[PDB]
């Protein structure tokens, strides 16, 4: 994983770990909504027209 | 025409002629032209930054 990405992993889990529901759920939404909810393991470098 | 020998002898020709020519041509030309052209790069802050 990426460096970034781990951080909010592991922030995360501090919350979980901290037993804080409502910050740590906040903070698995603005995950979702600052990486997406997909990760990508193929493309294809082309072109079209 | 007219003739005689006696009495009534004249001459007439009350020829005549009406011509009237008329023209209207009309021409209407119009072009309109419209393109757009339009380009991407996209660009993201990084979800890390302060
Ligand atoms: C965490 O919260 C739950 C629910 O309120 C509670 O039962 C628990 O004692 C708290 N602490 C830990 C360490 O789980």
């Amino acid at each position: 994983l990426s460096l970034g990405f781990t951080k909010a992993l592991m922030d995360i889990c501090d919350q979980l770990e901290k037993n804080q529901t409502k910050m740590a759920t906040y903070l698995a939404e603005l995950l979702i909504l600052n990486y997406g909810t997909h990760v990508i393991t193929s493309v294809d470098a082309g072109a079209a027209l | 025409t007219e003739l005689a020998l006696f009495s009534r002898v004249n001459g007439k020709f009350s020829t005549e002629f009406q011509r009237m020519k008329t023209l209207q041509v009309k021409d209407q030309a119009v072009t309109t032209r419209v393109q757009v052209r339009n380009r991407i790069y996209t660009v993201k802050t990084t979800p890390t930054s302060e």
